[PDB]
């Protein structure tokens, strides 16, 4: 069967303002099966209760989902998201760039 | 300008682990207003836009009965195709399909659309004509000479030029506020050193709506595509979008570099330099 | 509001 795996980014709602309240986003997108795991991740260990929108797709019909939640960015916290999917050999790691 | 309106159907069949998931979601423009989950406690479909949340408990009640018998014949359909492509009960399927219309300034149809997906790859489709079929494979014909028997086209094109319109022009009317916005993107370009001999300019565009944008990069007046690092368009959470496009450039030569930003929310196209 | 009408794969 066809598969097409996760394109990632990590980012924020809003420019990054250390100790200002944020959001911090997970997009996946471009992945077919539906089937995937997302953890955001807090120095290395996952964020509880973090919410996703519910399943779409493009007009290529692969799929796309926004994980988020609700962040206070700081100097030496360091953020990132996990992603699980069939197309990948072991889970991927993208780190949260506040650049990018 | 011109709307669309969209509705997104899912189902994945999950063998051993209970009956396919069944979720669906509907979209004026690039606004979510209602979704359905089969997986939810008690399944409705709910509001997820203000404008919507005025419709009486009759819309919402139809509503729920279509999701449900849409989740019901997708678990048929589920069944059927695994037969039309002789293939065994064990594994994870996936069905798509998304019908919707599109309409002008005038709110007239510009075109519909019905289009079904399995497992990610085109199955059939409802032409521009909404009257004839595009089959993929030999499968597909076999649902194509069906629909051509119980004349599907004629009863999707009724709706299509029909309900779809109307309810489309109602929900324009009474999201006003938001689905007649646009909002223009904030830009900047910022400057990030890579060695002593290139760094990276980043053209950013945040907080935009709709979604649909262009950001380039041009040198001395060439566009720059095959040396443009242009990220898809992603969600903020806030109904607005954000998109940025990066060159590496030569140490020295950043003048040389120009971004330009097309968005219906903007009067005239920009250009932007970086400012150090 | 979605179409009422449906048919079979």
């Amino acid at each position: 069967m066809i598969q097409r795996t996760p394109k990632i980014q990590v980012y924020s709602r809003h420019p990054a303002e250390n100790g200002k309240s944020n959001f911090l986003n997970c997009y996946v997108s471009g992945f077919h099966p539906s089937d995937i795991e997302v953890d955001l991740l807090k120095n290395g260990e996952r964020i509880e209760k973090v919410e996703h929108s519910d399943l779409s797709f493009s007009k290529d019909w692969s799929f796309y989902l926004l994980y988020y939640t609700e962040f206070t960015p700081t100097e030496k916290d360091e953020y990132a998201c996990r992603v699980n999917h069939v197309t990948l050999s072991q889970p991927k790691i993208v780190k949260w760039d506040r650049d990018m | 300008g011109s709307h669309s309106m969209r509705y997104f159907h899912t189902s994945v069949s999950r063998p051993g682990r209970g009956e396919p998931r069944f979720i669906t979601v509907g979209y004026v423009d690039d606004t979510l207003f209602v979704r359905f989950d089969s997986d939810a406690a008690s399944p409705r479909e709910e509001p997820r836009a203000p404008w919507i949340e005025q419709e009486g408990p009759e819309y919402w009640d139809r509503e729920t009965q279509i999701c449900k018998a849409k989740a019901q014949t997708d678990r048929e359909d589920l069944r059927t195709l695994l037969r039309y492509y002789n293939q065994s009960e064990a594994g994870s399927h996936t069905l798509q399909n998304m019908y919707g219309c599109d309409v002008g300034p005038d709110g007239r149809l510009l075109r519909g659309y019905h289009q079904d997906a399995y497992d990610g790859k085109d199955y059939i489709a409802l032409n521009e004509d909404l009257s004839s079929w595009t089959a993929a494979d030999t499968a597909a014909q076999i649902t194509q000479r069906k629909w051509e028997a119980a004349r599907v086209a004629e009863q999707l094109r009724a709706y299509l030029e029909g309900e779809c319109v109307e309810w489309l022009r109602r929900y324009l009317e009474n999201g006003k506020e938001t689905l007649q916005r646009a909002d223009p993107p904030k830009t900047h370009v910022t400057h990030h050193p890579i060695s002593d001999h290139e760094a990276t300019l980043r053209c950013w565009a945040l907080g935009f709506y709709p979604a649909e944008i262009t950001l380039t990069w041009q040198r001395d007046g060439e566009d720059q595509t095959q040396d443009t690092e242009l990220v898809e368009t992603r969600p903020a959470g806030d109904r607005t979008f954000q998109k940025w496009a990066a060159v590496v450039v030569p140490s020295g030569e950043e003048q040389r570099y120009t971004c330009h930003v097309q968005h219906e929310g903007l009067p005239k196209p920009l250009t932007l330099r970086w400012e150090p | 509001r979605r179409k009422w009408r449906r048919w079979h794969l």
